[PDB]
């Protein structure tokens, strides 16, 4: 019984838990490509204000 | 001069447009992060890129 215990054990963290160290790696990716948006989105913005010199 | 039609003005305002056109196109994909969003960029790049999508899944 310890050691099916162990065994099922292993086999649900292994279902279950996550890794740490590809999370991370995602959560970086994503918080440098969000940066890039909101930049964009800020640079997009003042964009149409070119009109008015024409105006 | 001829003032009923100002043709300079006509052809500025197209090579704005245009120029805006493809200053929108930048931006999206920098927005983004692809080099392709929407078909027609790239149609066989996005078929491979699919394909390798579900691939790597």
């Amino acid at each position: 019984l310890m050691n099916a215990y162990e065994n099922t054990q292993a086999s649900e963290s292994r279902i279950r838990d996550a890794d740490m160290a590809e999370e991370t790696v995602a959560f970086t990716k994503n918080q440098i490509l969000v940066q890039s948006g909101t930049a964009m989105l800020a640079q997009a913005n003042v964009r149409p204000q070119g009109v008015l010199s024409l105006l | 001069m001829i003032i009923n039609h100002n043709l300079a003005a006509i052809n500025s305002h197209r090579v704005l447009k245009f120029q805006n056109e493809e200053v929108s196109k930048n931006m999206e994909k920098l927005s983004s992060g692809m080099r392709i969003n929407r078909a027609g960029d790239d149609a066989s790049g996005l078929a491979v890129s699919e394909k390798m999508r579900t691939q790597v899944n």
